[PDB]
């Protein structure tokens, strides 16, 4: 197991060795070994590693872009931290900084004069041109002259400056130095600062690293992708793209990407890495930046189920594709294109497809295998929507994605103008069996839903998250049931289901689901971690079968959070937390048309309005709960609550993410690892 | 002559004759002509070669009445008053003559006159005042038994000059239209929620005010047990139960007044004459929507449950009142009680005002550039007013006027109202004079009409009356607290008091929902100009034409609403061959359009900001050949018709193809779609029976055939020819005495099934897809009912009337009944359910007395 870098100049050809001199430190038999390989261009690297000879090369986000793509498909393993841990500088962020109350926002740029840090660069041309790509007037080619005839003037350095004097109105020449007054981060802002432009295209930091003052800074804003401005110290909610600064990449499935953290790791250790003596990886004695930045601090592993693209983020890749493949329609109605759901099996897909056709194309459909990969789909831009119970709003917001419409179930003649609280998530116990409270809970048997799933798990050790740092609550209480667990657990030591089906989420587990949850409360457990409307549910003869038939909601009350005791009924003054109704999700970008579209399919298609024995109903599908619920009255417009945050309520918010940086989602690894 | 053929006229002696009273009586002997049941016992117009409601236009004195107008449906799963929808009722006691036109007909009737026109003009002094009297009165009083309907009209004219005057009182009352005894009799079975003790060891409770003296520790010695619901097996007759399985018609109370005042003047010469109008006639159409259950089941408390949960209380009452105790969710967050049945009511109230002003110059003998002229001006304004009312505050019932209110726990109330009204400012000019040994005669024909449009929505609020309530922990004593669970010796610790009320305003303004309250007002101003001419050339053959020109423009405030300016062409021509074996070879042409009406124009909203699209006129061209032999007999017509539609506006896409794909393009709309033509027959004649008595006979058969949807729409529903009236017989047979002093009449009328290719059809996707869809659930069977009447006469006083219909007690479900359950039909019956209440009266009778003084 040997793992071959790559470097493009003949000076990091020596900076790569060692190899074997001040890097030979504890070499077991087959594993930490580093061997250099010559090429000329940074795409011979990655063409290397198309093959062979070649296993690690860091680059850029443009070349990060240039390796993901075919034939030679590489993948993000391995990322340059910058600053502290608690701060690490992995992503920067491109923005545009404007004068305060300047009156224009992004949709409003043509005509006005821009500042950029010179032609090509990342944050200050690349990405806001890319962006800006299909505004630009026809002919988009040359890209010079389509944006210089978009603004009213430029300071872009390194331009030619004859061939498009346009681009260097605001600083003639286009000095590529510090000569020029206006050059680079610094130069670029300072072109606004005199009021020579209107916007520039900087970092994030820029503006912090010229302007040391709180009031001198609050003359200064940000312009948004969604037409508002934001002070700059948001650029967090108010930038143009976030982009990845130095980002070592393998070739994707098919090459060593654990051996290789594994090397870059304990290169870090013996600061032979960089912080002590010998030889500091990061700087070089003969060059800047040779084989990783100089301002490195370290390395940290990209998360498992981060592809490039989403490493990248849709801004950046939106922009960076338009700047190479140049597709733009020729005829820009300004209107909705075709909202694109995403089925998660196939009676979803077949309903879907159905919807499709009776939508007349204003919906298509998208398939994938998990909830997850649709939500990554919505993400990257392969899919634009879909609906998500509560808990999988959460984590598609820590992924940038907002929900557009609650689904509602109260029938109310302004259902569509008033979005639902939700439900409540609460704890059910017998009366009989005395003595239980929340406090007194340690040591008892447990009865959960599935895993991961909200009210089942994710509040209630949220809650109890508070109380003993760690995830290990198989030693908390005796034992219980919650399916999807490990088989040597303590919290499959009472489920049902024979074979290989015991404790696993689903329906062959006779204790998995809310109903199943109930269940295992009244025949084993003694506590139950359950909806507030799942014990009404299945008592009176609602569940006719057996083992709830002569059930009564009366025999059992709720365990809340000041050690008291209530009846069923009484949920509002006796929860864990409120939880939302099923929201639809989409990107920001599509917001407003999925928005307005999806209010029209409800006019369509909705639960009533329509004989549905005859034609196409949205609400109604062939099994249960397709695409929405069954139940569902109509989908509700959401003003405040337009954020995953606003959405969940800080009930919810405070109970889970503690449990959160604990958790096994794959995906809510890979989006904390870019926000934070 | 060619003007007018295709025509069926009837006079007021005519309808007093037939003993007219109802709007469904007048055309109930002419097949291919149909009043459209408006679904909650009024009517939206008539249905005409295929087409109706806003399609077949409808006059009085030259003045249009009001559309069809269809708000577009409310989301929410509740029940909601919605817009009337109806088109107003004409009152016949105070028509001289109607006209009814078949096939298009714009030239003489304007926009509306697609498939045909309906023409009623209002009576005269002349028409109450004899030969040789100055003046006279008139008083018709009848009973119909079939709906209960008892009618009474008088009418005062008389005459000192010069000055003339018309005074006419009209007073209707009836009820629903009863139908055949057998169909909806007996017995039916429902569910109700009854208290019971719950059986749970946990369901103990005390109440804080019961607890006269002491404290918890000492009172809860004497808990209360809970309680809870199962339902109970209940039978009612089938005219008092409620749900959706029903047997019988909504109960409906209808009321009409008319008043109808024209005064005149006739000058010297007597060629010049002024004279004004004034009508106002109201009608009230009041029902119960019974296919709504009154009581609440456990099946519904259960659903309520799953999704909301149990609620605070429930089980739980004040003193012995067990009744409860239980109470479910409603709607708009109201708690309601079992105790109480709720009612659903639609009180429309229909007002017609008309003012008007006329000259008319007359001129035989004929020596002036005109021999008639006439200038006139009309107000007219027309309200449909719909209220509708839920309550729920009653044991049934049920009570319209009960309201929630403290000593009424878990009550509820509903209102909504919507108002639609259309007005005009016209002004007309009609002059005519002939020419000549060929004599031609000529007519013009101008106008000038300043309309408008105003839909209104107001009234619309609920109230509900939640008890107050709430469960607590006991006071300490002594120790540490204990929440209670329930048991024996640990009751609850409850406090129950007297409902508040609460009340919420439903309105929304500018969110383009049912909801939105915003006044939807359309206005305008409109110009047509008429020049029609007839000729007898020679007693071979007549030839008659007509050109006519129509300006139409429209404002709105709301930038949505599709509004502009229309310019349309019509002309007829006609031709009558007489190469006189007595027989007549009769052909004529004529063209027809419809503009977009107000409804249309507001367009198809979803909640979100709408553009507003274009759209066109729905245009149609209508050839008829026809035969008719004449002579001692009497006459035999026969006439053959082909009446093409195009530019049919439905709710679709704008379609367009880029790429070799088509696809859908801009927002759901009302769009000028289709195009459709249909064929039929007519055949009409009365024998005199010489012979050496008389006969009647009617045919009609209507058949559609292509049907092309345009390639640059989509989501087009074809077209569900529902409207059609099925293929029907009519035949005839009475005596009149020559005398004039008795007579007798019998008929018989055979109407065919529906046939199934005229409720079927699919919707047009992309881009060879579609989808099969109906019209209706059920088709109608073929029927036959005879109908014998008879009258006697008083030497020109008294005069009595008396016809059975039905004789025979047919049982029989009319076709434009079942219509109501179609996909389209103005406020749509869902969901049937049962059958049996679109079931025909079987035998009725009614009862006319005519007085002339
Ligand atoms: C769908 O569906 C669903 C299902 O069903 C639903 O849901 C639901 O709902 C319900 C209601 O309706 C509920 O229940 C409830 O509960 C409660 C409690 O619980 C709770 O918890 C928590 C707390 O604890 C909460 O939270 C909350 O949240 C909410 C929402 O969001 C809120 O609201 C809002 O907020 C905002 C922000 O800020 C604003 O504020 C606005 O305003 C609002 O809207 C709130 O806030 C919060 N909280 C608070 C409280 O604050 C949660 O959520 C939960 O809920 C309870 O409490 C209630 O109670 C009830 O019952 C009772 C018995 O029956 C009665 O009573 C009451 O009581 C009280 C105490 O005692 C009282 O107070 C009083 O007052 C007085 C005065 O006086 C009077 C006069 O005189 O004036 C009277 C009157 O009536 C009143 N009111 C009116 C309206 O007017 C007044 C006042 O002032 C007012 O405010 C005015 O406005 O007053 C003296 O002064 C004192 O204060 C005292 O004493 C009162 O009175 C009463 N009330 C009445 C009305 O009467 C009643 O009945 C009540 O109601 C209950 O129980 C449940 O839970 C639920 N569930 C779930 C699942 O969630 C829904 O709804 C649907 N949706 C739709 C959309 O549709
Ligand atoms: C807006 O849109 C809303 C939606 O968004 C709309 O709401 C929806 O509307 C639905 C309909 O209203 C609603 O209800 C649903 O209804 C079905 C029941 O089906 C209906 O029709 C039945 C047949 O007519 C009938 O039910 C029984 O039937 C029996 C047998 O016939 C009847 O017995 C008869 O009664 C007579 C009466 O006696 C005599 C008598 O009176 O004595 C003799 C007498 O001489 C004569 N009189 C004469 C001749 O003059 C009469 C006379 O013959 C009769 O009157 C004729 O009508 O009768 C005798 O007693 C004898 O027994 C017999 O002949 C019985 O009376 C009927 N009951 C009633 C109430 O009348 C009803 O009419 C009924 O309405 C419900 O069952 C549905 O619930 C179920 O749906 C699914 C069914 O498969 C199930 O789903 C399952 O779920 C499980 C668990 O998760 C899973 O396994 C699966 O998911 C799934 N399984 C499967 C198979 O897939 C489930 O069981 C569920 O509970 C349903 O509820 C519906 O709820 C809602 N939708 C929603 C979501 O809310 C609404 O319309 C719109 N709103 C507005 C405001 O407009
Ligand atoms: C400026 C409008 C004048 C037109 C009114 C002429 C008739 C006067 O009586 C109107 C009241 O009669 C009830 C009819 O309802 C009103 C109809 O007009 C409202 C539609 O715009
Ligand atoms: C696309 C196919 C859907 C089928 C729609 C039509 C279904 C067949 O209708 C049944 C016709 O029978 C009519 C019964 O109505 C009258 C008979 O009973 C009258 C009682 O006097």
């Amino acid at each position: 197991k040997t793992v071959r870098w790559c470097a493009v100049s003949e000076h990091e050809a020596t900076k790569c060795q060692s190899f074997r001199d001040h890097m030979k430190s504890v070499i077991p038999s087959d594993g930490p070994s580093v061997a250099c390989v010559k090429k000329a261009s940074y795409l011979d690297c990655i063409r290397a590693i198309a093959a062979n000879e070649a296993d690690a090369v860091t680059l850029d986000a443009g070349l990060v872009y240039d390796a993901y793509l075919a034939p030679n498909n590489l993948k993000p393993v391995v990322a340059e931290f910058y600053g502290s841990k608690e701060d690490p500088q992995t992503f920067y962020y491109a923005v545009a900084v404007v004068k305060k109350d300047s009156g224009f926002q992004m949709n409003q740029l043509r005509g006005k004069k821009s500042c950029h840090t010179g032609l090509g660069r990342s944050a200050g041309w690349n990405i806001p041109i890319g962006l800006l790509y299909c505004d630009l007037p026809e002919p988009r080619k040359p890209l010079e002259k389509a944006v210089a005839n978009f603004f009213s003037g430029s300071c872009a350095p390194c331009a030619d400056g004859t061939d498009f004097p346009q681009l260097c109105q605001l600083c003639p020449g286009c000095g590529c130095s510090t000569l020029n007054q206006y050059f680079g981060y610094s130069g670029a802002f300072k072109c606004l600062k005199d009021g020579a432009g209107d916007v520039a295209f900087v970092k994030h930091s820029t503006i912090f690293e010229n302007l040391a003052n709180k009031a001198d800074r609050d003359q200064y804003e940000l312009l948004c992708l969604d037409n508002t401005r934001k002070p700059v110290d948001e650029y967090k909610d108010c930038h143009l793209a976030q982009v990845p600064s130095h980002t070592v990449v393998a070739r994707s499935m098919g090459g060593k990407e654990d051996l290789i953290w594994e090397l870059l790791n304990q290169a870090q250790e013996h600061f032979g890495k960089d912080k002590s003596k010998e030889f500091q990886l990061f700087s070089s004695p003969h060059g800047k930046d040779l084989l990783f930045k100089d301002s490195a601090h370290g390395f940290l592993k990209v998360p498992p189920r981060m592809d490039a693209k989403m490493y990248l983020g849709y801004e950046y890749v939106t922009a960076i594709r338009n700047l190479r493949e140049g597709t733009c329609p020729e005829a820009p109605t300004d209107e909705c294109k075709p909202v694109k759901w995403c089925a998660l099996s196939h009676h979803e897909r077949l309903k879907c497809d159905e919807w499709s056709v009776n939508s007349v194309g204003k919906i298509e459909c998208v398939s994938a295998e998990t909830t997850e990969d649709c939500i990554a789909k919505i993400m990257n831009g392969e899919a634009d929507a879909m609906s998500l119970d509560g808990g999988f709003v959460y984590i598609a917001g820590k992924c940038g994605l907002v929900p557009v419409l609650a689904e509602n179930y109260n029938k109310s003649d302004n259902c569509e103008d008033t979005p639902e609280a939700g439900y409540f998530a609460v704890a059910v116990v017998k009366k009989s069996a005395s003595d239980l409270t929340w406090d007194n809970l340690k040591g008892k048997k447990s009865c959960h839903t599935a895993v991961g799933r909200t009210a089942g798990w994710n509040i209630p050790m949220g809650l109890l998250y508070n109380k003993i740092n760690h995830c290990r609550f198989d030693e908390f209480f005796s034992e219980g049931c919650a399916p999807g667990s490990k088989k040597d657990s303590s919290l499959c030591k009472l489920c049902m289901g024979s074979g290989l089906n015991l404790c696993e989420p689903n329906n062959k587990e006779g204790y998995y689901g809310y109903t199943g949850a109930f269940r295992c409360l009244v025949e084993k457990g003694d506590v139950a971690f359950v909806k507030h409307q799942t014990v009404p549910q299945n008592t009176g003869g609602k569940n006719p079968d057996p083992w709830a038939k002569n059930l009564n909601e009366k025999d059992y009350e709720l365990l809340c959070l000041d050690g008291t005791r209530k009846p069923v009924e009484e949920y509002a003054n006796c929860h864990l937390a409120r939880a939302p109704n099923h929201a639809v999700v989409t990107r920001k970008d599509k917001e407003a048309c999925v928005h307005k579209i999806l209010r029209q399919q409800q006019h369509l298609f909705g639960s009533n309005v329509t004989d549905c024995s005859g034609n196409f109903c949205l609400f109604r599908s062939e099994t249960k709960d397709l695409l929405f619920r069954d139940d569902t009255v109509c989908l509700a417009k959401l003003h405040d609550r337009n954020t995953y945050e606003k959405y969940l309520g800080e009930e919810y918010v405070k109970a889970v993410g503690n449990l959160r940086k604990c958790s096994t989602s794959s995906l809510l690894e890979a989006c904390t690892f870019r926000r934070p | 002559e060619v003007t007018g053929l295709g025509k069926l006229v009837k006079s007021s002696d005519t309808l007093s004759k037939e003993q007219v009273l109802n709007i469904r009586d007048l055309t109930r002997y002419d097949p291919g002509i149909a009043v459209v049941e408006q679904g909650r016992g009024a009517s939206s117009g008539y249905s005409i070669r295929g087409m109706d409601k806003n399609r077949v236009s409808l006059t009085v004195d030259g003045v249009s009445q009001i559309q069809s107008y269809t708000a577009q449906a409310a989301l929410g799963g509740t029940r909601t008053a919605g817009s009337s929808g109806a088109i107003n009722e004409i009152e016949y006691e105070n028509v001289k003559a109607v006209e009814i036109s078949k096939g298009s007909n714009s030239v003489e009737q304007g926009s509306g006159a697609l498939a045909g026109s309906v023409a009623f003009q209002t009576k005269t002094a002349d028409d109450v005042i004899g030969e040789g009297r100055q003046w006279g009165i008139q008083s018709k009083t009848a009973y119909s038994g079939k709906n209960r309907g008892l009618t009474q009209s008088i009418a005062l004219a008389g005459r000192i000059g010069g000055a003339e005057a018309l005074l006419i009182h009209t007073g209707r009352r009836a009820g629903e239209i009863r139908a055949h005894e057998d169909a909806g009799r007996g017995v039916q079975s429902f569910n109700r929620l009854v208290p019971v003790e719950d059986s749970s060891n946990y369901a103990y409770f005390i109440v804080k005010e019961e607890c006269k003296n002491g404290s918890y520790e000492t009172c809860k010695a004497n808990p209360k047990k809970d309680v809870v619901g199962k339902d109970e097996r209940q039978t009612v007759s089938t005219r008092d139960y409620t749900g959706p399985n029903r047997f019988l018609a909504d109960p409906l109370s209808y009321e009409s007044r008319s008043w109808l005042f024209r005064p005149g003047f006739r000058f010297e010469n007597k060629r010049h004459y002024i004279g004004g109008i004034l009508e106002h006639t109201q009608q009230t159409f009041d029902t119960r929507d019974m296919t709504v259950p009154a009581f609440l089941t456990k099946a519904v408390f259960d659903a309520n449950k799953k999704q909301a949960g149990s609620l605070p209380g429930n089980g739980k009452y004040a003193g012995n009142h067990k009744y409860g105790g239980l109470f479910t969710n409603g709607e708009n967050g109201a708690l309601v009680g079992a105790e109480y049945g709720t009612g659903v009511f639609y009180d429309e109230t229909h007002t017609k005002s008309r003012y008007g002003l006329e000259y008319v110059y007359t001129n035989a003998d004929k020596d002036t550039w005109a021999d008639y002229a006439r200038l006139s001006y009309d107000r007219q304004g027309v309200g449909l007013d719909n209220h509708f009312q839920q309550t729920h505050c009653s044991a049934d019932g049920s009570d319209k006027y009960c309201r929630p209110s403290a000593d009424k726990p878990f009550s509820y109330y509903k209102s909504d109202r919507v108002i639609y009204g259309e007005s005009h400012r016209l002004l007309q000019a009609a002059f005519k004079k002939s020419f000549d040994k060929i004599r031609h005669n000529l007519s013009v024909n101008l106008g000038f009409d300043r309309f408008g449009s105003n839909l209104r929505h107001q009234d619309y609020y609920y109230q509900h009356a939640n008890r107050a309530y709430s469960s607590n922990t006991p006071p300490q004593n002594n120790g540490k607290k204990i929440s209670p669970n329930g048991s024996e010796t640990s009751p609850y610790w409850v406090t129950i008091g007297r409902g508040n009320v609460v009340t919420g305003q439903i309105c929304r303004l500018g969110n383009n929902t049912y909801t939105d309250c915003t006044p939807r007002s359309i206005n305008g101003k409109s110009y047509y100009a008429a020049v029609r001419d007839n000729v007898r050339l020679g007693r071979w053959a007549d030839v008659g034409a007509g050109l006519r020109y129509d300006y139409r423009s429209t404002h709105s405030d709301d930038g949505s609403v599709s509004t502009g300016t229309h310019r349309t062409l019509s002309w007829n021509a006609g031709i009558v061959l007489k190469p006189t074996d007595w027989l007549d070879l009769t052909y004529r042409t004529s063209t027809g359009f419809r503009l977009p009406s107000f409804a249309e124009m507001y367009g198809w909203r979803a909640g979100v900001q709408s553009k507003a699209v274009k759209i066109d006129p729905e245009k149609s061209f209508n050839k008829e050949a026809g035969i008719v032999f004449k002579g001692d007999f009497g006459n035999l017509e026969a006439s053959w018709f082909n009446n093409a539609y195009r530019d049919l506006i439905v709710r679709g896409y704008e379609a367009q193809i880029k790429d070799g794909k088509e696809e859908a393009k801009g927002d759901p709309a009302y769009l000028n779609a289709q195009s459709a033509r249909i064929t039929g027959i007519n055949i009409l004649g009365k024998i005199d029976w010489n012979g050496v008595w008389y006969s009647t006979f009617a045919y009609n058969r209507v058949r559609v055939r292509d049907i092309k949807k345009r390639a640059d729409r989509t989501d087009i529903q074809s077209h569900l020819f529902d409207a059609i009236q099925p293929s029907r017989y009519v035949v005839g047979l009475g005596y009149d005495q020559p005398e004039g002093k008795w007579g007798v009449n019998g008929m018989l009328t055979y109407s065919k099934a529906k046939e199934i290719t005229e409720l079927l059809g699919s919707r047009a996707l992309l881009n060879g897809n579609s989808r099969n869809t109906k019209a209706t659930a059920r088709r109608t069977r073929p029927w036959y009912i005879v109908d014998v009447s008879g009258y006697y006469t008083v030497k020109k006083h008294f005069t009595l009337r008396a016809g059975v219909y039905n004789l025979l007690n047919y049982r029989y479900v009319t076709w434009e009944n079942v219509r109501q359950t179609a996909g389209g039909a103005v406020n749509q019956h869902k969901n049937v359910g049962v059958y049996n209440r679109y079931a025909a009266p079987g035998r009725n009778y009614t009862f006319s007395l005519e007085y002339k003084f």
